[PDB]
RNA sequence: GGACAAAGAUAAAAACACAACGUAUGGCGAAACACGUCAUACAGAUCCGGUAGGUAGUCCGGACAUAAACAGCGGAGCGCUGUUUAUAAGUAACCUUCCUCCUUAGGUCGUCCAUUCUUUGUC
């Protein structure tokens, strides 16, 4: 019943402002305390800010001090974090949450939203130029050889990787994309099929980067002698 | 002066039925104003104990909090698979809140040697500019792995990124790509490339080698 | 016997009025701060002298304690130290003696109790 949506996020160039809302449903947020907390890709929870019942009383973090400002519209029943002068280091899953009542659950968030995501780059959208990772030229070691694809220098994300239109999809590991120094994406998705397929069974990797409006079919095959 | 929460250890590895024990310890007093959470990847983090010793409705009775002093722990006492997450704690004593670096809890596996692929760059890439050679390092435990790139047997050093996945549902293991990223012109100056894994499982560096212009 | 006098013992003893802000802690209110409310505590009625013998929670004077303002010291804010001021209105009002052309005032003298008994000196 009790529900937080954030939304608002999305790509900001450095030096940029955004604003991002949090609407509740099942609760009136004057009665709670309301916070933000951010996770940057791959780290911790931070608490960004906070804003009291009945008073208005905004509390900040100290890296987000001078350039983010938590307001409560309650007509609206929806919070909301402006920042300015928004840096790389800002980029961040947001999550709003409701603190709790202290009688039923002391100073701890009950609730949170799914969160969104905040990107800061000057990076411009890039569809991913994929290339294919050839299966071993010598026999493979254990009788099962992999082959795989390289979705590489694509901004924003996400990226999909199917196999074979999907008909593949056991033993294939998508890796976690990584932020090179272009400060573009990298990512490589592998599969183990029998080498003894490796000649007679074509493979095709499907990579889909809907923000770039980029489907791409890659055939990977084993190369010459 | 800001209060710091300091949480021990950062990583865990336990099997199910364990009772395991994470402790938080804050810079200065924060009274009982101490809550725990749990964030599976890529989910929203959920609230376990209040006003640390306190249980959340509806949580599981296995989860419990303790408080020693500015010590807090949190005991599960007997693991479930589901209770595989990262574990957070956080201070609300005083303004501004601050929560601990995290704890992540993962299956303990039987030591797992890496099965080892080395994949050429493409003869596509080469034509865009840009040479890549990837190590794949495949269904190893423990995470703990080691990767030394050598061009010409020479050790390379900063070229090299890497990227490991989450441990498998099934087998649970971790696998490990890792990527160096060379000038074409730098991948067409050296004929030898190898990929050399040093873990638990492997007796031995165990190194798999191509040569530039061989099939 | 009675009177005057001194020296003792004993007892007594001040009218009217005495206010209103607020602060702190904790609990509660859908409530970390602010706000509202309730409970408790604080908001000089300490000590001494004098006030023609005495009686002071309120006098007059001083000391001390506590609060505010100002100055100084240590690592704008914070903590202390030192000085000044304040801690009701009010010893205001009424009555009353004296003085001064602040005279449609200002100051000042009063407003209460001082009983009972003992010794001695001289008539
Ligand atoms: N209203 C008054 C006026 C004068 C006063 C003089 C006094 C002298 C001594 C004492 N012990 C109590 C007194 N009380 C007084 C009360
Ligand atoms: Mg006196
Ligand atoms: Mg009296
Ligand atoms: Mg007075």
């Amino acid at each position: 019943e009790v529900q937080l949506v954030e939304s608002g996020g999305g790509l900001v160039q450095p030096g940029g402002s955004l604003r991002l809302s949090c609407a509740a449903s099942g609760f009136y947020i004057s009665y709670s305390s309301i916070h933000w907390v951010r996770q940057a890709p791959g780290k911790g929870l931070e608490w960004v800010a906070s804003i009291s019942p009945y008073s208005g009383s905004t509390y900040y973090a100290d890296s987000v001090k001078g350039r983010f400002t938590i307001s409560a519209d309650t007509s609206k029943n929806t919070a909301y974090l402006q920042m300015n002068s928004l840096r790389a280091e800002d980029t961040a899953v947001y999550y709003c949450a409701r603190q709790g009542y202290r009688r039923r659950s002391g100073r701890g968030f009950d609730y949170w939203g799914q969160g969104t995501l905040v990107t800061v780059s000057s990076a411009s959208t890039k569809g991913p130029s994929v290339f294919p990772l050839a299966p071993s030229s010598k026999s493979t070691s254990g009788g099962t050889a992999a082959l795989g694809c390289l979705v590489k220098d694509y901004f924003p994300e996400p990226v999909t990787v199917s196999w074979n239109s999907g008909a593949l999809t056991s033993g294939v590991h998508t890796f976690p994309a990584v932020l090179q120094s272009s400060g573009l994406y990298s990512l490589s998705s592998v599969v183990t099929v029998p080498s003894s397929s490796l000649g007679t069974q074509t493979y095709i990797c499907n990579v889909n980067h809907k923000p770039s409006n980029t489907k791409v079919d890659k055939k990977v095959e084993p190369k010459s002698c | 002066s800001d209060i710091q929460m300091t949480q021990s250890p950062s990583s865990l590895s336990a099997s199910v039925g364990d009772r395991v024990t994470i402790t938080c310890r804050a810079s200065q007093s924060v009274s009982s104003a101490v809550a725990w959470y749990q964030q599976k990847p890529g989910k929203a983090p959920k609230l376990l104990i209040y006003s640390a010793s306190s249980l959340y409705s509806g949580v599981p009775s296995r989860f419990s909090g303790s408080r020693s002093g500015t010590d807090f722990t949190l005991t599960i006492s007997s693991l479930q698979p589901e209770d595989f997450a990262t574990y957070y704690c956080q201070q609300s004593y005083s303004f501004p809140n601050t929560f601990g670096q995290g704890t992540k809890v993962e299956i303990k596996r039987t030591v797992a040697a890496p099965s080892v692929f080395i994949f050429p760059p493409s003869d596509e890439q080469l034509k865009s500019g840009t040479a890549s050679v990837v190590c794949l390092l495949n269904n190893f435990y423990p995470r703990e792995a080691k990767v030394q790139w050598k061009v010409d047997n020479a050790l390379q050093s900063g070229n090299s990124q890497e990227s490991v996945t989450e441990q498998d549902s099934k087998d649970s293991t971790y696998s490990l790509s890792s990527t160096l990223t060379l000038s074409k012109a730098d991948y067409e100056k050296h004929k030898v490339y190898a990929c050399e894994v040093t873990h638990q499982g492997l007796s031995s560096p165990v190194t798999k080698s191509f040569n530039r212009g061989e099939c």
